[PDB]
Parts: C-alpha cells; structure tokens; sequence
C-alpha cells in the first residue's frame, strides 16, 4: 500500500481540472459567435462594445492555458507515484515535452483585441481555429465513466488482459443505446457546418449566403441529393461542402449495417414459430389426402352407372388433388428438414451428457 | 425398345452406384452415395428404398429392375408415391390395413362431410377379402380403377 | 372457470369498437380532401355545400370520442377482472388517466363549421392535423391477429417466455410475404406525400404546385436523383422534401439487407451439385492424363527417325500438356477440400451416433 | 419400357420448336426499328418501301402464331403420356386454355399495313408492344441445357428432391460466371431504353430528343447523378426515367452484395499467415528482451562510476525498452489466441477421431 | 543443386530490370504534362524549347524498349534453367512472341518529333496512349516483395499448395493497413483524371474548362451529387464522367463492408461484459424486491387501521413494484440465457476434454 | 360455466401434450415438448413443474387440473409467478424457511432503510407459530391478505 | 493506511471471488471464475498463480495478501511482470537458471553487439552465488537496483 | 556451389521442422507442422512422404537430402510431380505395375483415338522388363531421357 491511497488523490484532482477546462473552452467558442453577428447585423455604430467582448475572450484565454499546464503536471506526478521514483528530471520523456506546446499552441489562437460589416482575413482565420479546441471531450469524457476506479471491475479487466481507453467506453456506449447518439451527432452535426459555411459566403450587396441559404443547401449535400439552385461560390465554401459529403456516405455505410442487424429472430420466437407452423401442416395433409378418395370414390361410381359426362369431368379433379397433396408433402417435409437441421448446435450438450451419464 | 445410345448412358447412370463392376447394388452403396450426399439414413430404411423395386427379391438391385425404377423417376411427376403415400395417413396404427375407425374419422370429419352409410357402403364396396380390412392392393386398384 | 369465461367477451368486445373507431377516422380523413380539392376548383359560389361538408366532418368527431372513451373503459374491467379487484378507483393509475386527455386532443382537431380558393393559416394546419389518426392501426391490427385467443398458441409461447406484441405481429407478417407489404406501403406514401405538399405550395397565378407538379417532385427525391428543375419554394415545403430523403436511404438500406440473402443456393442443391461437378472433373483428368503419353511416345520415334524438325515441334505440346494437368488436379484437389471440409456441418452427428453404437 | 422412348422425342421435337419461334420474334422486333427510323428521316417520299416491311412483320407474325400453338399442342402430348391417357379431353385444364389465349394475344399484336414522320398514336403503342415477346427467351434457354435429359444427373437430383426450373439453371448461371453476364445485361439495358424514351420524346422543331441525347440522360439517371441539363418533358418520358432508377438501386445492391463475397481470404492463406507471423513475433520479443538487460547494465555500471548524467539518461531508455517490450508481448498474446481460437472446425474433428481411434 | 544457384542470379538481374523501366517510363509521362502545359500557356514563341522536349521523350523511349526486351531475354533463361533444355527454339511459346510484341506496341507511343495553343487530333491520342504505360506497376512490385526467395517462406507454402502471384500480395498489403492505401487511391485517382478532363474539355475563347473547372467537377461526380452548374460539352468529356461514376460506386461498394467489419467486439470483451452485468442485475433484483414487502406489510397495517384513503393509496404501489420485479427477472433470465448460449465454442472443447480426463 | 367451443379448443390443446393418447401427461412426455422447444431440462425440473399444478398427486396431469393451470397462464400477467419468486431471493439459504437474519439483510440494507424494531415486530406478527421461521404460507397470506 | 470506503470497495471486490463466506480462495473458486470468463485454464497453471502472491504459503488467499496483488493490478503498467517475462526468454532450457552459453547467444547475437569479454565481465559481477548461474534474485537485485 | 548466405538460410529454414536440434526430421515433428497447418494427415502419408526423398533409409531426413527436396520445391513447375502423378490414373488395380488392359483402355478410348496396333507395340518397346507389366522406372525412361 501507500501508493494506493495517493493514486485515488491525484487522479481525482485531474477529473475536476479535465471538466473545468472544458467550461472556460466553451465559454471562448460562445462569444466568438456572438461577436461576429454583431459585427455583421451591427457595425461601426457598436464602438463601445466589440471591444469588451475580445477582452473577455482573451481573459478566457489565460484562464485556460492555466489550467492545461496544471493538468499535465498532475499527470506527470503519477509517473512517479506508479513507478518508484523520486527524480522527476527522468519523468519527462522527449514527446511530451512536444505535445504540451502543440497543446498551448492550439489552445491560444484568438482574435485579441490589438485594435465594416466583415471580418477580414486574420480574424476570419483566428476566430474558425478555436474549433480546434473539440479535442478536450473525449478526455473529460474518460476521466468522468465509473469505469476506471471501481475495484470490482478492474480486477476482471486484467484477469481476461483488457485495457480500458476511449474506444472501449465508445464502444459501450454505442451498444447500450445506438439511435440516441447517432440522431444527436447527426442533428448537432447540421447547425456548426451550416454557420462555418455562412461565415465563408456571406455577402452584402444580394443579402444571401447567411444561414438561411446554408441550412438549405448542407442537409441536401449531405444525402447526396443537390438540386443545384443554391450552390457555392468561393473556394473556401466548396471544401466544406466535399466534406459534408464523404460525411454523409460514411454515415451511410454506418446506418446500413445496424439497420441489417436490427430485425432478425432469435432462438425463443425461432423455435415457437417452428413448433407452431408444424400442426398447420399436419392437418392440411390430411385435409387434402381426404380430397382425394372422395373423388378416387365418386369416378369409380359414375364409371359403373356410366354417366359419360361426369366420369371425364371427376377425373381432373383427382388430378389436380394429387398434385395439391405433392405441394403440401414437399412443403412439410422441407420444414421437418429444416427443424431437424436448425436444432443442431444445442443437442450436442445434450448428446455429451447423455453419453457421460451412461459411462460406457 | 430403347437405343443403343439410351442403353450406353442408363449404364453410365449405373456406374454411379455400382462403384466396383461386381454388377449389383446393396445396402452398403446406396449408404455411401445418400451419406455424399448429406442425408443419414440407416438400415431399416435403407432396405425399405430397395426391396421396393426388386421384382424377385435376393437383397440387391440389378440393371433390368434398374430400369424400372428409372422409367418412373424421369416423369415431371410419379403418380405411384402420392398413392403409396397418402394411404399412411389413413393408417394411424400402422399395422398395415384400413380399419374402420381410421376411414370413418377421416373422410368424414375432414375434408367434404360425407355420410356414415355412404362410407360403410363405399368400404363394403372397396373391400375385396370380406374382413373389413382394406390393404394396399384394394386402395391401389380402386384408385387405379 | 369464471374469470376465463369473461376474458373471451370483454376482449371480444374490445375487437368491434377498435374497428369502428377507425371507420369513422378513415371516413373523417376522406371528407377532407374533397372539401379541399372543392374550395380551390370551386370557391365562393358553392357556399352552401361548403357547410354541409364541414359538419359532417364535425358530426363524424362526436361519434370517435364515444368511442374511444368507451374502448378505454372495456379495458379497466379486464384489469379488475385479472388483478382480483372490485374498487374501480384503485385499477385506474395515474399515466392511463394522462394519455386518455392526449389521446381525445389528438382525435379532436378538426375545422369545425364556424363560419378565395386558399385556406386559412388557422385551417392548413387544424386540416393537416387529421393525419394523426393514423395511429390506431397497430390496435386494430393487433386486436384481430387471432393469435392473442388461440389456447393452442399461447400453451406454446408460454413455456418459451415469449410475450405477444406488435413488433412479433409484424415481424411475423413481413417474414411470411415481404415484398407484398414493403411495395403497397412504397407506392402508398408517394400518393400521400404528393398531396400534403402540393396543399402546401400550390399557386393561384401560375397554376403550378398542384398534384401534376408534386407526383415527379417526390419520386426522384425518394430516390436521391433531383435533377433541379422543380423545387419547393416555401419554408413548409422544404421539410417533406428533407423527410422523404431520410425515408430513401432507409428504404434502401432495408432493400439492400433483403436482397443480401435471396441470391444463394439452399444446402439441398449445394451437395448436389458438388457431387455433379465431381464426375466431370475425374473424366478431365483420365483425358488429360492422355495427352501427355501419346506426346512422349511420338516424340520418342520421331527422335528415333531423327526428323529433327518434328521433335522438336512435339517437344513443345508436352510442356503445355502437363501445365493444364496441373491445372485440372489442382482444381480437383480444391473441390475435394472443399466437400471434405463442409462435413463439420452434420459429421458430428454421425461419428457421435456411430460411437454410442459401440460404446456399450 | 416403351414410355421412356417417346419422351426422348416429344421432348426433342419441343426443343426444335421453342427455338425456331425466337427467330421469327427477332425478325419481327427488327423490323419495326426499321419502320421507325426510317419513317423519321423518310417520309412521304419513300411510300413504297413501308409498304413491304409492314407486310413482311404481318408474314412473320402469322408464322409465329403457327408455331407457339404447335409447340403447346405438343405438349398435352407429354401429358398424356406420362399419366396414361387417351381421352385428349381430360387432359386439357382450364388454365392452359387461357394461358394459350393469352399468348396469342400478346404474340399478335403489330402494325397492320391498313394504308408525316410521327407516328400515330394508336401505332407507337402497337409498335412499342412488341416488346413483350421477350417472355420466350427463359423457356427457349431452359429446354436447351443439358441437364433435362441426362439420366445421370436426374438420378441424383432425385435422392435430394430438387426440382429443375427456371430458377436453378439461372443460379447455376450466375455462380458460374457472375461478372460476364452482369455487365452484358447492363450494357444491353442501356440501349433499348435509350430508344424507348427516343420514340417517346423526340421532337422535329428543334432537332432534339433522339438517340443522341437520350443516351447521355438514360446512364446518368441509373446511377442517380441527375445533373438537370436534360430532362424528360412529356408524361410518357417521365415513366420511363422512373423505372430506370429502381433497376439501378437494384443492380447498386446486388453490386454490394456480391463485391462484399468476392473478396476475402481462405483458410489454406489463413493458416500459412498466422504460421509465418508467429515466428516474427517470437524473433521481434527476443529482439526486444536484450535491450532491457543492456541497458539496465550500462545505468548500473554509470552509477558506479557516479556519472550523474549518464545514469538519469539511461534510466529514460530501460522506462521504454520495457514498454516496448510490453507491446509485443500483449501482440505476440493476442495472434496466439487467435490460432488457437481460428482451429477450431477441425481440432474436433481431429479430437474425435482420436478418441474414437482410442475406443474399442 | 547447380539449378539452385543460378535461380538467385538470373532472378536478380530481373529486379534491376523491372525497376529501372518504371524510371524511364515515368520521365516520358512527366515531361507530356510539361510539354502541353507549355504549348498551351506559350505558344508559337516558344518554337526552340518545344523541340527539345519533344526529342527527350523520344529518346527515353529507346531506352525503354531496350530494357522490355532484354527482361523478356532474362525470363526465357529461366524457363530453360528450371526445365532441362539447351535448344532455346523450343523454350519459346507462340503466345509469348505475340505478348512481346504487343508491350512494344503498347510501350512506343509517342508525339515523335515530326515537326495555336491546341494540340492537334493526331497528337492529342498519342499523348493520352502514354497513361497505358502503368501495367509495368504489378510487376516491379511483385520481384521486390521479400517473399519469392525466402526459402523460410515457400517451404509452408508449398506443404499447403498456396502459389504466390499478384493476388495475394495485393491481399496482404491489404489487411496489414487498409486505410491508408485506401484513400492514397482515391486522392491519387482525383489528380490524374482532373488533368485527362481539362485537355479533353478546354478551351480559349471562354477561358474555361481547365483544372480549376475540373477539380470541382470530377469529386462531386464521384460522390454521385452531381449539382449541375458545369457539364461536360464534349463526346470525349461525356465519357470520362460516365467511367468517373462506376468507380464510385465501386469504391462505396467497397467501403461498406469495411466500415461493418471494423467495430464489433471482440471474444475478450464480451465476457468481461456480460460477467459484469449479471452483478449489477443480481442486485437491482435483490432491490427491487424489497419494494414488494414493504408496500404489502404498510398497506395492511393501514388497513388494521382503517384509514380508508392510504390503503387504497399503498395498493397502487404493489401492482407497480410487482411489474418492476418482473421486468427485471425477465431481463436477467434473457441475459442468463445469452451466456449459457454464447459460450458453446469452447464449452465443447471443455467438456470432451473433462471427459477423456475422465476416461479416454 | 364454459362454453363447449372453448372446452373443444383446451381439448385440441390438450392433444400437443398428451401424445400418447392415454388422457394424462407424465414427465416423459413433456421433456419431448420442451427439448423440441429448444430447452434442456432434466428431471428436478420436470418433477417441480408437474408437482407444482397436481392437486392430488401421482405424477400425471389430468384436463380439470390443466384447466386450472390454463386459468393462470393465459391472463396479461400472473400474479402468483412473482410471490413465488420474490421469496426465493430472500431465502438464500435453501430450506423452506426464512430466517431472522436474512430478513433484517434485505429489508434493512437495501431499499428503503427500515427500522430494526419495526422489522422484528412484522417478523413476530407474521412469524410461523412463535418459531420465528417464516414459511410460504405465511409469506402468501401476508402479502395477499 | 485506506480509508473505511475502500477498504469496503475491496471487500466487494473479493466477494466477487469469495462466493462463500469461508473467508479464502481457494483453487477450484479461482478456476470456476477463470472458466466463467472463457478461458480454460487447469491446475498447473491455477497452483502457478496462486503461489505468486501467497507471502505465507496455505493453498489459498487471504484478504491481507490480496490487497498486495490489488496494489499493482490497477496501475498504469506493472513493472514486475515485465521482469519476471523478460526472464523466461534468457532461460530456454527450464531449469530455473540462466546458464553461461543462453545469455552469450541472446545478448550478444541479437540486439546491439556486445563483446565477449564485457559479457563475461557482467555474468561474474551479476553472479553473487559465484556458480556461474545467475538466478531470478540475483537477476531482479541487478535489474531494479 | 550455394554460398554462405544461401547455407545459412537453408539452415534457418531447417529449424522450422527441426524443433529439437537432433539433427533429423522424423513421423512426428513434420506431424505437428501438418496439423498446425490445418491439415489431418496420418502415418500412411506421413510415412510415405519421407521415404520420396529419404536417399539412404533411416526414418529420418537429414540436410544433404533436404536440400535435394528443397532443390525442387522452389521452381515454378516441378516436373517429377507430374510425372509421378500422371501415373496413378493409368494403374487402377494399385499393384504399381501397368496391365495391358489399363493401357489400351485409357490411351485408346479416352483422348485422341490410337490404333490397338500401335498401342500393343508401344507397351512391347517400353517392357523393358519383358513381363507385359510396365513400372515406374520404365514409365520415367519414356517419358524422360
Ligand atoms: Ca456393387
Ligand atoms: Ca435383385
Ligand atoms: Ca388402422
Ligand atoms: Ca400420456
Ligand atoms: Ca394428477
Ligand atoms: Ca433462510
Ligand atoms: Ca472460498
Ligand atoms: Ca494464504
Ligand atoms: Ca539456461
Ligand atoms: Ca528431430
Ligand atoms: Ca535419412
Ligand atoms: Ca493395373
Ligand atoms: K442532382
Ligand atoms: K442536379
Ligand atoms: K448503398
Ligand atoms: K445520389
Ligand atoms: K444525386
């Protein structure tokens, strides 16, 4: 012990700095939003404001990177506590070094305040790179699952050598229930696209491309139907749009497998349909095998009472009868075959035991 | 009456089960072609398949009683096995005779009603050895006519 | 005894009023069309048919909610019945007494007769509301199986612990005749859709929109083709069209998961035709197995007489007589392997069968 | 016996009979392309050239007519002999007389020569229903494969009870040689459609709506990438385009299915990778197992010379030599899993017999 | 041995060989781009550089055909190397002679130096004929996979009759990392055909149809959207855009049965799934049996005293604790019954091993 | 009080179990049933299911017996499967009999938390005649009352 | 040194194993379990596990020496099992020791070259028996130091 | 003639079958390597496959004689298969001799129609034996010189 009780300390201490890194990163992304259709619907007049905003996205700004350093050096003191060591000049290795910066560097991208309906050219480039900052969920995502600390689960991940990472919690969470996250990226997917567009081909003197335009012409590109009166004009709109599309086709090709596996029997209404359809089949053999002396019958008599006219008429109908009973015969035995073919996977529990209880 | 062409391939046809050129078929290589073929019979229903067609009877299928068998199975369909067939649906017990009871629950209950003194008369009628008893060879000529 | 003798009248009570409350919403629905279809080819002049219409309409309202209501209290007897209850007050929970208010909402929205070939934004929608009946089918549907009654049924799906719904009635029908229903409902909602469309673009200058524009429109959007030349201009028309694209590609994904499997041999054909295919590649090798022989032998008196132009000729079709000899036993052997290792389907049985005959 | 030679022959002369009436069909079907495009870029000045091919089509149709009602009389012949008759009069049903009818009717229907490049409306269609004598192609291919009369492969097809129809020979077909056979029907439906619509929309005006370009719409429209800069604009062209989509979503799916069979490995490959990769993994883990000790060594041996620079150096390197060998370990694990899970249809196979070789 | 040594030789020196063409035959396509975007772009000034390239494809041509032949000169020394001849007039085929002659023909197409910014009918199908060239690719690949001479490799190969060919490297390649070949293709494939398009479709007057109008033509083709705002004018452009589309089709063929393969559970998860779930089941029965109790012994102590408005108030609390315990019983017995049924592959393993454990 | 259609279709139920023919279903014809079902059971099973409807006893079922458990299986839901489940998990230890302290477990410890005292009086209220081993009958009569 | 929440997170945790109160795991619970989960594992391998962590040395488990296995089980990477691996791979005859020719041949021929002399120079600082076979404690003292 | 690189490749391929390090392939290290495989072989085959290359006879093979095996399996045709195998369809009786009879049904009736003449004096200038009973040896000197 004592490195158990100091690892259920600093791994939670990284669960309240993964969420809340996750609050002052969407905080950021709110007011970018707002700033520009301000700048858009506003103007000059607005002077006063535009300017409070940056200032908040900048304070955003430095709240996070204090927070993304705070949670690296938390994880690098559980080297130490996990490995026996007290150096921590050996705990850091020569990527992470690397992937901390590559971390400040996309978390600090923004339109500070330095300083007429449109942007420009840098802060049309600043503003669409704190979409960037989406790489935090499934981390926070993680840390959050009652999968990692329970004592009782673990203890059976390693008898069978599992390892618990994201895509084993996405996995599970895509079994348990499918439809509710499919509809829920799928619909959530539709309104960030729908304004990225926007922003790239909105103009001023038609008053077209704003969101009225784009909620039209992306769910349309995305089903790969295009109808082609509203398209895009500018280079930087006809990337989002190659996009949407092998979005759609991958979605497409998702939906097709669970729609496949979704209807099918199992073994309880399987094996009840087969037990039920066998008696329908017995009583309607006999039924017909019924139909056929009567009449075998009937010609046997107008032929001694040599009616001429009616012997000849009864002799279609036994052979037709005949042919009724082969369908039945030939439909009965396939489900017996079926039947006996389809229960084969159970009746060797049975057969093995059956042969170990006689011991022979 | 056949040709010499018919001949050679019905000999062909032959060569499939006969295997070794002793010339006959038995229990034994039947089993081997049906067990090929993924059905599992065993040997109660494999001598029931050839003492069928024997015309003599010594256990083993030659190619002039071959040909017999072969001149009914070619036909789009063979009226002998839905006669043979749909007469052990009217023999429940199974000892091999038409009681009374089987025909008259049958025919009756099932199928068109027909009258209890129309199927006492039509078994008096059918029946040929006097004991009540119908047996193959009636249901056979009277449905043969 | 009993309380088995009652469950046969209460519930056959419940099959005659969950007809006739569907009657008399099918008549409701019907009476719609016409009074639309009558004010926009007609108008002002007909004022006086245009009053009768809608209050037959209205008429037709009075005797669903008495329906309803008392379909709903045939069903609270059935549960006292069951639960050995004679308070009424306790069978009554309080989620049947919330859905009964929603379900008389829903059957009550029609535009009643209170007294210019366009209808009202008041009356578009109450009218386009009556679509909603559309959901006492499945009761009908399920209440007149004929296998909720059946002690012959029910006896067998019990020991299975299989509950009798409307997802087993409807897998069920669709195993028995698939395309049937998958074609009827195909062709019926393209006649539906046509109409709760062109109700929703028609014009009045241009006498376009109506069903002649509406029965292409929707075809080749189902289908993902939109060529272009017809598209919907208002915002109430660009959601059926979004609906019928999502209805597409889930039809087409049912398609494909149908189609998949009807297209391979049953496992009656396939011992079949290996055993066939056999014979034809035995014969292939005897033949091929003699165009090598004769070869070599010429060969050998040719160079024996020392032609020393023939020999050489017959030194080159040796060569290409063993390669296809190759070929043939190397086609035969994967034939062989290929009978010889589907056995594992049913060999088990035998050599199991064939052990217990000799374990004794 | 004297049954089974005249079934050699009343088959054989249905063989020569149900051939030489798609001849006399062809010829017909040929000649209307002639009496249409030669109508169109004619006229009125070649009025004694269309009065021999609209006697020549009558001709061959009278010829036909005398050949299907030979081939269907040479068939109640088979009849009666198979079941032993001589009253032909039993041994015609009520559904082969009007099955007959029917095909005289569909078998008779073409331009009577009873007397400007369009063609009447009460022509086209007599012109364009010609089209349905294409019924007799599957009863002309089943007659002639040679699996009717082998009297070997009947034998065996009976100790099964498969029955040879339509369908089977067509399976056969298909596994046989999918690819050939799919893209010729594919390739052979794009240009009898293309001069269906071509009768159907073309226009003398504006010298557009031939064959040039219907074959650029027909392909475009199959796979559902309508561009919109041709379109149909008559009733009897949008028919057409909409059956068109449905046999592409069709060919699209059997596409899938069969592109997903085609491609996978088999178990004489499987078997030989898994071998030839387990001896990688075992050189890759004793590759890796050296470096540990290595440098665990030189850090021991640094430290005792008191480095403090070069042992906190090397104790970063052993950290990732274990990893290393960490991750070859768990891969090294996982494919022996796999091959001792991938032999599992034979290894009871093997076990059993081993078994039964020990018993008795 | 003496055959053994010179097969490492002669096979060497064909991988030198097939490697040293693909340089060659990759210079003459590179300087073709160049050429026609120079004559293009330039014109009739720069009539001095235009004959210097138009020399160097011509000279890397001689070159080319003195490297097929000499490969062609290596392969038949292997032929007379494995079989034991000396007289090479008999190693040479009749099929060989005419395959050599056909890759001169195919590999010797060029705009020969013979001698208006369009390239001229004669030289614009020369151009294209050099793309044919990329038949050398399979080939150089084959020779320098290091899986033809390993005598470790063929020696497992050759005990399961598994010949190596072109196939199967392509499958391993494949499977070892399908991804990235994948969409290297399809971005590989997007450059090619936007360049074959362009010199197919430009022109001067309009300054349109170049790669500019292309690259946004071809994907949304591909990906079957097909807006409409550019199309193909040209025979030779309407031809290009049909071949485009099948591939498409093609590669959403393939991509389908992928993305369904990718994610499913493996055997080492689901265990450890469906072990933890039954604990969790196990004690939301045992808890939701403790509301049956509870609810049964309050109501009857409210009952003992006769409150008459919470008796009937607890009543309704047992019916509904009662359906909670069913639901969840019916839930575990379904989960039960899945992992009684799901370990039935190596269960029989298990039990016959138990039983010759036991006996043999 | 049935009426004869509904006697005549029980009847034909009836038939699916009593193969045979001789009026009474034994463990040997139900076990046919359940393994063509696709279940494997075995003979504890079998004997408490026959033993739990026979109103006598002596291993066989007859029709005014199967009526009865017919009554039961038919209804939406049966509310006797569920008191008869719900007291296996309380008896943890198998003897027939509920013990002091496996009560105040379950009770107490999970779900709503109960008080010790008023859990020891329900157990004296409801106990066996002063054994404090609460048994079935106990268990039924107080949760149905 | 826990606190009184995860002391009774393990107990649950071992109650998992432990499906008797008896207190102790034994080999056939273990086994039950490991067979539970897929595997099939049988007593070589069941003895080979349990012993592992047993500090005593009983046949079985306790709860004290489980919570030492749960100790290393949960972190991020196990470094004592990649040294008691990275062992059996130096020792390919079996017989528990690293002998003079197995660590010549690994060492030098695969991986980095190292010379005769330095290899010789490490088995004799390593070998603190001084029998030239290096044992598992003598080669875990040298690799954790 | 092979250099070293080629030696020791062998050599490394060697190990593959020869676990042990004796020195010799026997029935049952090539066994275990066939049913890793996949294959189900038994001690017919296994037995007869040694005794084709096996140039002395011991049961074993050794590296002199596999490189004479492997000298074959490496090329793209091996041409002795062929031949080998091209005899087995002409002797159906498994005596390893050619009847007269084999011969003139295989080479006259099947494939391209040879004179009986011409057929008689080919088997009389290939029996070198003088028996009327062609082997194996005087099949390869036919059909190679
Ligand atoms: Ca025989
Ligand atoms: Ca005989
Ligand atoms: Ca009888
Ligand atoms: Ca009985
Ligand atoms: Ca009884
Ligand atoms: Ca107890
Ligand atoms: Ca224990
Ligand atoms: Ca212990
Ligand atoms: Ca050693
Ligand atoms: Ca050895
Ligand atoms: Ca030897
Ligand atoms: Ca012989
Ligand atoms: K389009
Ligand atoms: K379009
Ligand atoms: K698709
Ligand atoms: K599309
Ligand atoms: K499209």
């Amino acid at each position: 012990l004592g490195a158990l009780r100091r690892r259920k300390r600093l791994l939670e201490q990284e669960k309240s700095l993964a969420g809340w890194a996750l609050v002052l990163a969407g905080t950021g992304i709110g007011l970018m939003v707002l700033h520009a259709e301000m700048l858009w619907f506003g103007g000059c007049s607005w002077a006063l404001y535009l300017f409070l905003v940056k200032c908040t996205i900048s304070i955003s700004t430095f709240l996070l990177l204090c927070l993304i350093v705070a949670f690296h050096a938390k994880e690098v003191q559980l080297f130490m506590t996990d490995n026996g060591l007290r150096d921590w000049r050996v705990a850091l290795t020569g990527r992470q070094a690397a992937q901390i910066v590559l971390e400040l560097v996309v978390c600090g991208l923004h339109p500070a305040p330095v300083r007429p309906g449109f942007l420009g050219q840098g802060e049309a480039l600043l503003s669409l790179a704190m979409l960037l900052r989406l790489y935090l969920v499934p981390r926070a995502v993680l840390l959050r699952s009652g999968v990692l600390l329970n004592a009782s689960y673990r203890s059976i991940g390693a008898l069978n050598q599992v390892r618990f990472r994201h895509w084993f919690v996405a996995k599970l969470y895509m079994n348990t229930h499918p439809g509710r996250l499919l509809l829920g990226l799928t619909l959530g997917l539709w309104l960030t696209t729908a304004w990225v567009l926007s922003v790239a081909e909105r103009q001023a003197v038609n008053a077209t491309g704003h969101l009225s335009d784009t909620l039209w012409l992306i769910p349309i590109t995305f089903l790969t139907i295009g109808y082609g009166d509203v398209v895009p004009g500018t280079m930087w709109g006809k990337i989002v749009c190659l996009c949407t599309g092998v979005m759609g086709v991958c979605c497409t090709a998702l939906l097709v497998a669970v729609v496949a596996r979704k209807l099918e029997f199992n073994k309880a209404e399987k094996h009840v349909h087969n037990f039920m359809m066998d008696i329908q089949y017995t009583k309607e053999m006999k039924e017909s095998a019924a139909r056929v002396l009567q009449e075998a019958w009937m010609f046997y008599k107008h032929t001694r009472r040599k009616e001429s006219h009616a012997a000849r008429r009864h002799q279609r109908k036994l052979l037709a009868a005949i042919n009724a009973f082969r369908q039945v015969r030939l439909k009965h035995r396939k489900l017996r075959e079926q039947v006996n073919s389809m229960v084969d996977i159970s009746k060797m529990h049975m057969i093995l035991y059956d042969l170990q209880q006689n011991l022979s | 009456q056949l040709t010499e062409e018919q001949i050679a391939e019905f000999k062909e046809a032959f060569s499939l089960f006969d295997k070794d050129g002793d010339g006959t078929i038995t229990t034994k290589e039947l089993g081997t072609v049906m067990r090929s073929l993924g059905q599992n019979p065993t040997e109660a229903e494999l001598q029931d398949m050839i003492n069928e067609v024997d015309a003599d009877g010594n256990g083993t299928i030659d190619f002039p009683e071959f040909l017999t068998m072969m001149a009914r199975k070619m036909k789009d369909t063979d009226s002998e096995e839905e006669i043979r067939e749909a007469f052990r649906v009217f023999d429940k017990d199974g000892n091999g005779y038409i009681s009374a009871a089987e025909l008259r629950h049958v025919m009756t209950n099932l199928g068109e009603k027909l009258t209890d003194e129309e199927v006492d008369e039509m078994i008096r009628e059918a029946d040929i050895d006097g004991d009540g008893q119908v047996n193959y060879e009636e249901f056979v000529q009277m449905m043969t006519a």
